[PDB]
């Protein structure tokens, strides 16, 4: 035999319900909400890292060698 | 025999994965075309082509000259 | 027998002998979620699995039916 | 896993000093643990035979001091493995 | 070459002369009359203490100079340690002999390296304006100045470093440097 | 060759990577010289990463015969490994040689 | 330093088949020294010499005993010196 | 400070306020109470380390004894080092890597 | 197992120092041409890390203690898979 | 107006609002906490917007504002790659620090909230100013609000703790001040752009190193100078204990990137063996003692001393990997350390009133969620992978090793010793018995507030440990400017 799952999440007994303390709206809609909105906006932030700039040049530098057959024969 | 709801955590985790799949697909710049309008807007607001170099160079010169004046005043012959 | 335990303790892994009355209905829901994203992992893998050798046409190789880097090769070789 | 069924059969005892005669009580358990024991000792023509015994031949096959030395070092290990088995 | 013994008495007399002064002042502030000659009865252990430090400081600071034949900040450190040490022996505690030796030696060493301006700081006798300007606008130094005094290596690999390394390794280990050709071709 | 995109026009250094003949009183020039020094170092290092990638592709392509068919990149990577390293602009900005 | 070809060819036949000989021989003896003779083990477990080597190997070469009092306890006592002194 | 003994050595079967810890409630504690309790390095009480070191040394003596015996009587190699055409020069990495056996000293 | 990972972590540090990466393709393609001494340094650290998880004669004490867990754990992790890492 | 001044003035508006509502309307103390919480989140919003406009490959300082009003002391703000992540971490931590102490602060709530909002403005000014005298002005300005915060809201030994932090910081700083003053005399200013192109004499660099290093050694803190941290991190309220271990400790790590590496290159290279001796001694000594610490708070606090030594050695590596991993380590540490203080000083202490590990045992039986997060938090403190702590630990150890092998080897014993005390503390509290028998009154598990601030902290340390490129990307170009060295064939090109 098995028992049904039990317990008081957040310590709220089955008779009662959870009571808001005052930090919930600011934390969920503000701090967490801003962090999510920041995440999607980060997906559109243009790339500004030194690698992707240097990969482009280094690609050309190795292209003018025996490595990395370039698309155009100039 | 109490029933168990799936619970908000189920939808937060599932919705997070589902939203990530949805957002990532629409974030691509296309096969080979120009980046979408939203990408262009982010570039436009954070343009700063030469804004900071001009402002920074003016500030260093202003504080170079300050230092020369301070040096001339405190090293003045008694 | 069965170990006594507090009924006031909430566990995410269930607790002590936790079997919900709807275990089957929720196992079905979670099994669909697992299958759903496993297929997504399957879709992503088939597109980015890179090989340097092509399997022989007469050989057992179930990868041939989904992975793109050799799926196009079979149709490309079917041109002469 | 075969031993695990032995501990489960008895009241979760794990001491040899409290077992014996269980062959008539655990016929499948004894048979599979006997098969597993012959492969561990490398009884000929069994799964474990083809693998471990070939390391011993390779050790002497390397015609060096260390190889022949550790063929001896491992042949006592083979002897005491049979004894615990 | 200085007379450590002749100097030591002078240092004891000067510092210990101040000891007689505080001994005489402590005598005058005594509530119970004890007599004029009590300066050397109970107050003697103050002037004797002070002259003991002065001789201990001056002799050791002079004696250390003759051992190395160079006058610098360090000579006052050793004299400070022995002046501090001798102030400890009056107390009678091994922690206190070292605690005072630490205090007096570091204080007296610090004022000689810095050249404490109590008697007056050094005179530049040069244009202060050009000393500031020269230090501020000197922005590139020849590489020989850094290399001779931070060394070569540890990420400081100037041009020609590898050839110098080959010669340096040859004289110390006697091995010709020649990395492999890492390629079947050529 | 691959044409430079608008990304590789804004950040492309307009000045040779040297501290020679530069007036440190010109803040813009000193910074541009500092930038150009850094970009050159980063390109040589990213040249290692790219070459490292064909050597990786060659290795799994050849297998047994990688020790005799992938040596062209092994020197090319090893040369870049022994030479390319981001070391900064600060040592050259303070010392001059030859 | 490949030894595959010599292992299959250079090793004498006796050495190749030796572990099988040593396994049958040492397994019947273990059966013979338990339910067939079975005193010799008890004689050995109470022989003064056999008592010590029984406890030397039961206690796992005494390695754990020396690990605790010379490594983990020493690390624990070093901490005590730093916290208190 | 009470005598410094691991709490391993108290009676498991005694009446304890904390049976798991083997301690009574008002019981005085040592300044090393943290590393004297039940959850702490076990104290092996088989033999003194002086004798313990001796017993390990005999095993080292036995192990070295077998080493000497094998060294005195171990067979010579049976086959000549395998000859390799060209010493596997190119396909073992060229002259910049180690080669195989080819007409060298034996 | 962290005492092994210390040497394992240091061994990877030696690989990054001498090669600039630690991908298998880059490490193994270049290995024949690398200094013999750094290979010894790298290999020793790999050996000490492998010694702990395969519970060899130095870092072995954790393995028999691992039997405190349930028996199925002892089969999957401490008999056939994790110790073989 | 610059967004950088918006960062500084928002918490001052909150101070003004909190102190003035009583006049505008017996206001409920719940409103001030909502004002204080909303103020910190608005500040995070500006920081997230600044980071999204930030350029990862620009050498000029960004988001500067023209002044043209030169006084003797002026405040100039700028942000580059190195300072931006320290700015984001202060803005991310401050809302959590307020929510952490939401119910525990019972008296002087205006005072507690006003000091925290003041500390946010002062701490952010440290990473934003563009002058070395400005840097010191704000590094030492936090002393009065921290002194009053500990004595007003601290524990039993609060007076001694508040005296220890102020006096050690004041003393170490006065040595830093004497060095900063000597530089201003030589160059005529301490503005970054002017001062960075100064090349001091080597002998001057040596005496400039000392004093600056004396200061940062007391604020790192290194072993033997760390008595203030154990007194003040433990006695401080949970919110102030979070700020002290997540942000205050990281001012000296960021101060090496402005005051030591770019202007004292030769001295740093020559005196590295002193630093690595202190750092390796610190790792060993700070680890053995925290094995024997019986205060759970003092044990979490003093493990920070052990991690602070690791990224202090990585900041003297002269290696782009060590320098970056040092920032990653100091960034990851401020996540795990914040969570552990919540677990110990907030969750255990508020339920039991005691910090003694003797009274705790087997809390997994009663608190499943606490053991879940407290285990991931102990894995982060032990530098387990899939955690940003591992990446910072791993990268700054490689730099330390590549700079001085033997010092990096000795420093690399923290893989063993940090795991030694993180799991020993875990197995004594969460495990190691059924439930402590000194608990005559059964406990409640994590509340929603306790669950969210912990879940947020383990989220940052895990996402950034699976994709550390979020921080590493904007950090690569600017740390390239703080390395000292050249190649024999990649320098002086013509
Ligand atoms: C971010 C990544 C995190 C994971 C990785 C890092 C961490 C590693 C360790 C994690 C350990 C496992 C998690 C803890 C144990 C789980 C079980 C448990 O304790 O449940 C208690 C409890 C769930 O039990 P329940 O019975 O459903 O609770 C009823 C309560 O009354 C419900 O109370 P409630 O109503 O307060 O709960 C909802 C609450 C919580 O607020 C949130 O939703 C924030 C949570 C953080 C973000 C989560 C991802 C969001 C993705 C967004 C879309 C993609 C971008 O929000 C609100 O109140 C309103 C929503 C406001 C959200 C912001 C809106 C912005 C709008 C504009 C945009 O936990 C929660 O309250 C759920 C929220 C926190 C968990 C988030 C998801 C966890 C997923 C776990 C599985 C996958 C793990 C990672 C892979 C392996
Ligand atoms: C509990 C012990 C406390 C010991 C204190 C020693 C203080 C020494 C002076 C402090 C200092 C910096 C102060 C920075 C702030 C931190 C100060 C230290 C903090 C604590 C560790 C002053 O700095 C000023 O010094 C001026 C010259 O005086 C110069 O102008 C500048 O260097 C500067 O303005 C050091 O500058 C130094 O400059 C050098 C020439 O570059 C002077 O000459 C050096 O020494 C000669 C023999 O003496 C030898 O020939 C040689 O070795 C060297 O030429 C030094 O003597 C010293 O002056
Ligand atoms: C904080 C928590 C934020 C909540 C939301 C983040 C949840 C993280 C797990 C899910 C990640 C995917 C979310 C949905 C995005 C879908 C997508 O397409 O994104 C693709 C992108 C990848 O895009 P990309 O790689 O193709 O190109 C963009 C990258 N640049 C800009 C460099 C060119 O990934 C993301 O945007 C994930 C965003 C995560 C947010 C950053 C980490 C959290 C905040 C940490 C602050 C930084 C450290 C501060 C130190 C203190
Ligand atoms: C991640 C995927 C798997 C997650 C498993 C989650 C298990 C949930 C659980 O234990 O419930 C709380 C359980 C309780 O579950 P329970 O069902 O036994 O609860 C009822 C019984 N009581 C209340 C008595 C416990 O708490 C614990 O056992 C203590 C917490 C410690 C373990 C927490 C999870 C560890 C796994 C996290 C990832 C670790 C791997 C990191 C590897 C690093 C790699 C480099
Ligand atoms: C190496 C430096 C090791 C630092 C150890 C720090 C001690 C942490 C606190 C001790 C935890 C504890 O009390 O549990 C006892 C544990 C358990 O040890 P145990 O031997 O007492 O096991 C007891 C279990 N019974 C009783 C069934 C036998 O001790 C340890 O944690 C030892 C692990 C340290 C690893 C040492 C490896 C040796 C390296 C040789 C090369
Ligand atoms: C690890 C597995 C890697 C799989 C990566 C992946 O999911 O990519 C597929 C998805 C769409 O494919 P796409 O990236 O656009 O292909 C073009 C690439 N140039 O690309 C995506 O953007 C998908 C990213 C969303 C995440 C999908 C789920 C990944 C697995 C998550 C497991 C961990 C959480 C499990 C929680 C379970 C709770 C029920
Ligand atoms: C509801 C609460 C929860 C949600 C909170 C908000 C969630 C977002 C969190 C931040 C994450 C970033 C996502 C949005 C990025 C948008 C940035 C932006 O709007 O650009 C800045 C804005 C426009 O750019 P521009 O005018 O060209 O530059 C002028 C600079 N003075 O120029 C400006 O600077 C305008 C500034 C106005 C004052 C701020
Ligand atoms: C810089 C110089 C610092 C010198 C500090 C001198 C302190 C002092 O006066 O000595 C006292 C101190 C402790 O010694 P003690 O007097 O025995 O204290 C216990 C008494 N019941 O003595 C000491 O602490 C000295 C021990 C350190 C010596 C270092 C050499
Ligand atoms: C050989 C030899 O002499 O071993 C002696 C040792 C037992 O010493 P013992 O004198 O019997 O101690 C009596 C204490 N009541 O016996 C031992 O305990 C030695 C333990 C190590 C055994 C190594 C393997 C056996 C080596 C001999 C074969
Ligand atoms: C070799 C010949 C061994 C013949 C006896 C072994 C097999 C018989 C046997 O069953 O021994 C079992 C006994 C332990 O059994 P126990 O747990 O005490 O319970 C009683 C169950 N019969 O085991 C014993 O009583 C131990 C007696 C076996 C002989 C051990 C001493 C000889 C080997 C010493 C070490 C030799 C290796 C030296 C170093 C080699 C490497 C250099
Ligand atoms: C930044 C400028 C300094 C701001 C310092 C606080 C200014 C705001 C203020 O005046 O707060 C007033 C408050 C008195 O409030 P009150 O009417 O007494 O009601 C609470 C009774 N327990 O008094 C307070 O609560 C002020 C206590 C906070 C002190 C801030 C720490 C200053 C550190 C220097």
């Amino acid at each position: 035999q098995y028992d049904p799952p039990t317990g008081w999440l957040w310590g709220v007994r089955p008779g009662e319900k959870y009571q808001n303390e005052g930090w919930e709206g600011p934390f969920f809609y503000g701090f967490w909400g801003s962090l999510i909105v920041f995440a999607i906006a980060y997906a559109y932030k243009p790339d500004t890292s030194i690698q992707t700039w240097a990969l482009e040049e280094a690609r050309r530098r190795l292209e003018a060698e025996g490595i990395l057959e370039d698309p155009n024969p100039t | 025999n109490v029933e168990e709801p799936l619970g908000a955590a189920f939808y937060i985790a599932v919705g997070g994965i589902a939203s990530s799949f949805v957002i990532y697909n629409i974030s691509r710049p296309g096969p080979n075309g120009e980046p979408s309008s939203l990408h262009k807007w982010f570039s436009k607001i954070s343009d700063y082509k030469d804004e900071w170099e001009t402002r920074n160079t003016l500030m260093a010169a202003a504080l170079e000259q300050a230092a020369h004046d301070k040096h001339l005043l405190l090293t003045a012959e008694r | 027998p069965k170990i006594p335990y507090p009924k006031h303790v909430w566990s995410p892994a269930g607790g002590w002998y936790a079997q919900p009355a709807n275990w089957k209905q929720n196992t079905a829901i979670f099994g669909l979620v697992i299958f759903g994203i496993t297929a997504m992992v399957w879709k992503y893998s088939a597109e980015h699995e890179v090989r340097h050798k092509m399997p022989e046409p007469d050989r057992f190789y179930p990868s041939r039916y989904w992975v793109k880097q050799i799926k196009d090769y079979e149709r490309a070789q079917k041109e002469k | 896993l075969g031993a695990g069924s032995v501990i489960h059969a008895v009241a979760d005892n794990q001491d040899f000093r409290k077992f014996g005669g269980l062959i008539s009580y655990l016929p499948l358990t004894y048979s599979v643990m006997l098969i597993a024991s012959l492969s561990l000792v490398a009884f000929p023509f069994m799964t474990g035979f083809y693998s471990k015994d070939f390391i011993l031949e390779s050790a002497y096959g390397q015609f060096s001091f260390s190889g022949v030395a550790v063929y001896i070092i491992a042949t006592i290990g083979a002897i005491f493995t049979t004894l615990y088995s | 070459p200085k007379d450590a013994v002749h100097l030591g008495l002078k240092g004891a007399a000067v510092v210990g002369g101040i000891g007689l002064l505080f001994a005489a002042v402590r005598t005058s502030l005594a509530r119970k009359n004890v007599g004029p000659w009590a300066i050397f009865t109970r107050n003697g252990k103050l002037a004797a203490t002070f002259a003991a430090v002065g001789g201990a400081y001056d002799f050791t600071r002079a004696a250390a100079a003759n051992l190395r034949e160079k006058e610098d900040w360090v000579n006052n450190g050793i004299g400070g340690l022995f002046a501090g040490a001798t102030m400890g022996l009056t107390t009678g505690r091994i922690p206190r002999v070292l605690g005072f030796a630490a205090l007096t030696g570091v204080v007296l060493a610090t004022a000689e390296y810095a050249g404490s301006g109590l008697r007056g700081v050094f005179k530049r006798d040069v244009d202060e304006y050009e000393r500031k300007e020269f230090l501020r606008k000197n922005r590139r130094r020849p590489i020989e100045e850094t290399l001779a005094e931070i060394g070569e290596g540890r990420g400081i690999k100037p041009p020609g470093y590898y050839e110098r390394r080959a010669q340096r390794l040859k004289e110390k280990y006697g091995v010709d440097i020649n990395p492999v050709c890492a390629d079947p071709d050529q | 060759p691959t044409p430079e995109s608008e990304a590789f026009l804004a950040k492309k250094p307009q000045v040779p990577p040297t501290f020679d003949g530069v007036d440190y009183e010109d803040n813009k020039r000193l910074k541009q010289a500092q930038d150009a020094i850094i970009r050159e170092q980063w390109v040589q290092v990213m040249m290692g990463r790219l070459v490292r990638e064909e050597l990786s592709k060659c290795y799994y392509r050849e297998g047994v015969n990688h020790l005799e068919k992938c040596g062209k990149l092994r020197e090319r990577y090893l040369q870049l490994l022994a030479n390319a390293k981001v070391k900064g602009y600060l040592f050259e900005q303070q010392n001059y040689w030859s | 330093h490949e030894i595959m070809i010599d292992t299959e060819f250079a090793v004498p036949v006796l050495f190749k088949l030796l572990p099988f000989i040593f396994t049958i021989s040492f397994s019947v003896i273990a059966l013979t020294l338990s339910e067939l003779l079975s005193e010799l083990v008890i004689y050995f477990k109470f022989s003064r010499f056999g008592y010590n080597i029984f406890g030397f190997f039961n206690q796992r070469f005494l390695i754990e005993f020396f690990y605790n009092k010379y490594i983990t306890n020493l690390i624990l006592n070093l901490g005590g010196q730093i916290t208190k002194i | 400070n009470p005598p410094r003994i691991k709490r391993q050595f108290r009676d498991p079967h005694a009446d304890w306020w904390d049976k798991q810890e083997r301690r009574n409630f008002g019981e005085p504690v040592h300044e090393d109470h943290d590393i004297l309790g039940m959850f702490s390095p076990y104290e092996y009480t088989w033999i003194t380390p002086g004798k313990g070191l001796f017993q390990i040394g005999l095993f080292i003596a036995s192990f070295l004894g077998l080493c000497y015996v094998v060294k005195l009587t171990y067979p010579d190699r049976v086959s000549y080092p395998r000859e390799f055409e060209g010493g596997l020069e190119r396909e073992l990495g060229g002259a910049g890597a180690v080669r195989a056996f080819l007409c060298l000293d034996d | 197992n962290r005492v092994g990972d210390c040497f394992l972590t240091v061994g990877m540090f030696a690989i990054l120092w001498s090669l600039g990466n630690l991908d298998y393709a880059t490490v193994f393609s270049l290995a024949p041409y690398i200094n013999s001494n750094v290979v010894i340094i790298i290999g020793i650290c790999l050996l000490i890390g492998a010694m702990a998880k395969s519970s060899q004669v130095g870092l072995h004490v954790w393995l028999p203690m691992a039997m405190e867990g349930p028996t199925p754990v002892s089969a999957l992790i401490h008999a056939a898979t994790m110790v073989t890492a | 107006m610059s967004l950088l001044y918006v960062l500084l003035i928002i918490p001052i508006i909150g101070i003004f609002l909190i102190s003035t509502i009583d006049s505008f309307y017996f206001f409920n103390v719940s409103y001030y906490k909502k004002i204080a919480l909303i103020t910190t989140i608005l500040n995070l919003i500006v920081s997230l917007i600044i980071y999204i406009l930030f350029d990862f490959s620009n050498n000029q300082f960004q988001f500067i504002q023209e002044n043209l009003d030169l006084s003797f002391y002026d405040i100039y703000l700028g942000v580059d790659g190195v300072s931006i992540y320290f700015v984001l971490l202060t803005t991310i931590i401050m809302p959590i620090a307020l929510v952490s102490n939401w119910n525990s602060i019972t008296n002087n709530i205006k005072s507690y909230l006003i000091i925290m909002l003041l500390l946010e403005t002062l701490l952010l000014a440290v990473f934003l100013v563009l002058d070395v005298l400005l840097f010191y002005i704000f590094f030492e300005s936090i002393l009065p609000p921290l002194f009053i915060l500990i004595g007003l809201f601290g524990s039993s030994n609060k007076v001694r703790a508040s005296f220890y932090i102020f006096l050690y910081t004041l003393l170490g700083s006065l040595f830093l001040l004497l060095s900063i003053l000597t530089m201003s005399s030589i160059v005529g200013t301490t503005y970054f752009d002017v001062l960075l192109k100064s090349s001091f004499e080597y002998t001057t660099q040596l005496f400039l190193f000392f004093g600056i290093f004396i200061a940062f050694a007391v604020k790192t803190p290194v072993w033997g100078l760390n008595s203030w941290l154990l007194r003040a991190h433990v006695e401080s309220p949970l919110g102030g204990s979070i700020v002290l271990a997540a942000i205050v400790l990281k001012l000296s790590l960021y101060g090496v990137f402005r005051l030591i590496l770019p202007i004292l290159p030769q001295a740093s290279l020559n005196l590295t063996y002193i630093v690595y001796a202190i750092g390796a001694i610190t790792v060993l000594y700070a680890s053995f003692s925290t094995l024997r610490t019986v205060d759970v708070k003092e044990l979490i606090a003093y493990s920070s001393v052990a991690h602070a030594a690791i990224y202090l050695m990585g900041v003297f590596s002269n290696t782009i990997q060590g320098l970056e991993g040092a920032i990653l380590l100091g960034l990851a540490h401020g996540f795990v350390s914040s969570g552990l203080f919540i677990c110990a000083g907030g969750i255990l202490y508020d339920r039991t009133g005691t910090r003694l590990i003797y009274f705790f045992r087997g809390l997994t039986q009663i608190m499943p969620l606490f053991s879940l997060f407290f285990f991931i938090l102990c894995l982060g403190n032990a530098g387990t992978p899939l955690t940003l702590n591992f990446v910072g630990e791993f990268m700054s150890l490689y730099g330390t090793l590549e700079r001085l092998p033997i010092a990096g080897m000795l420093a690399s014993t923290s893989i063993i010793f940090s795991a030694a005390y993180s799991i020993y503390m875990y197995n004594r509290i969460a495990f190691g018995g059924s439930v402590s028998l000194y608990f005559i009154d059964c406990f409640r598990d994590l509340t929603k507030r306790e669950f969210f601030i912990l879940f947020t902290l383990v989220s940052f340390t895990v996402i950034l440990g699976i994709y550390p490129s979020f921080v590493l990307d904007g950090l690569h170009y600017n740390i390239s400017s703080v390395v000292y060295g050249i190649e024999p064939n990649a320098s002086y090109l013509t």
